[PDB]
């Protein structure tokens, strides 16, 4: 399984993992990905229990969410992968993966609708369900809530940090982790939903299939910060109530630990993926 | 401590803050009587469900970001 990046992929390429998640919507499945995340983001809390999002299990978590899509995806199409979306080189709203052949662009200034791309809402294939916004159309307002995307030099000032993740292990945290999800610095990942806007903005940020091409990302600068730093490993290692600890199972799957995902080239490897 | 609470009509919707599948509230907010989640970080900022992953200043700050985005639209309760 190669995970490529989406500028690179062919035109039957595009359209067979297009047809794979438009199944995975027609026959219910897609929704129950959403319902999940949104679980997770309303639950994971600074002060609690706390494991997809503003903890050390952010990596791991979004790993493993992952994995399930792509699983789900091939069995639809056993050809597909997920891509990623490198947000630091394809930067405008002009690249090749907001074309109609691929996502569709940005909404119009009225009401945010994508009016192109397969999963437009006139398209008739991809109502949205789960939501907290009571609309029921995709939308997008690319650059509209924030100037612009992370550069290359940002995501390698986050690459250098040495320590995976640091007390208090929250939203407030100093170290790799956390300037990577994006709550501290120049920020990263949280920025980039932002930016793409509409439902990306929200709990509900599956229902855009960008979604699972910036997670495909941030999860490769994980592996790229693993390269890095072959002597600094995942933190914390047991005791620390609340967070997931290396050894320790995650919701909601509860069989697989951090441990078991740290190396993800048990599950895919990357078109490009530079060595140390 | 728990902010204050508030009440108000911000561009044609009324929003109400309080002290009060998803985490313990520490703190409640509603947009037309419809309750939206909204949670507060470790540094004092707040985000509501609909702003997730941009964090504001107060509740009210995440109640008004809230109603921006819904462009008009209800709420659905969570
Ligand atoms: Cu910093
Ligand atoms: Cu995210
Ligand atoms: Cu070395």
């Amino acid at each position: 399984t190669v995970r490529k990046n989406q500028a690179t992929l062919t035109a039957d390429e595009k359209r067979r993992f297009v047809a794979a998640v438009l199944e995975l919507k027609r026959s219910g499945r897609y929704d129950e990905f959403v319902r999940t995340h949104n679980e997770f983001i309303m639950s994971d809390t600074d002060s609690g229990e706390r494991t997809g999002h503003r903890s050390p299990s952010f990596l791991p978590w979004h790993r493993r969410f992952l994995l399930d899509f792509e699983q789900a995806l091939q069995s639809v199409d056993s050809s597909v992968t997920l891509p990623y979306w490198d947000w630091s080189a394809d930067r405008t709203v002009r690249a090749s993966l907001w074309a109609p052949d691929f996502l569709g662009g940005t909404g119009r200034s009225t009401d945010g609708r994508v009016m192109d791309g397969p999963f437009a809402a006139s398209t008739g294939n991809w109502p949205i369900n789960v939501r907290v916004d009571s609309r029921t159309y995709l939308r997008r307002s690319l650059g509209g809530s924030v100037a612009e995307l992370p550069t290359r030099a940002e995501v390698e000032s986050v690459l250098a940090i040495s320590a995976y993740d640091l007390p208090p292990y929250n939203s407030a945290s100093e170290g790799f982790r956390n300037h990577l999800e994006g709550w501290r610095g120049v920020n990263l990942h949280n920025r980039v939903h932002v930016w793409v806007g509409g439902q990306m903005a929200t709990g509900v940020s599956p229902n855009d299939p960008v979604f699972w091409l910036h997670h495909a990302y941030v999860d490769k600068l994980w592996a790229e910060w693993q390269r890095r730093h072959p002597d600094s490993a995942y933190v914390p290692t047991g005791g620390t109530p609340d967070v997931v600890d290396l050894n320790e199972t995650m919701k909601p799957w509860n069989t697989v630990r951090p441990a078991d995902l740290l190396d993800h080239t048990a599950y895919y490897t990357f078109d490009a993926l530079e060595h140390h | 401590a728990a902010p204050e609470s508030f009440d108000e009509v911000y561009k044609g919707r009324r929003i109400q803050g309080r002290p009060a599948h998803e985490h313990g509230g520490g703190y409640e907010v509603f947009v037309d009587g419809v309750q939206l989640h909204v949670m507060r970080n470790a540094d004092g900022s707040w985000i509501s469900v609909v702003s997730h992953y941009d964090p504001v200043p107060t509740p009210r700050a995440a109640a008004r970001a809230a109603v921006d985005e819904l462009q008009g639209a209800p709420l659905l309760p969570f």
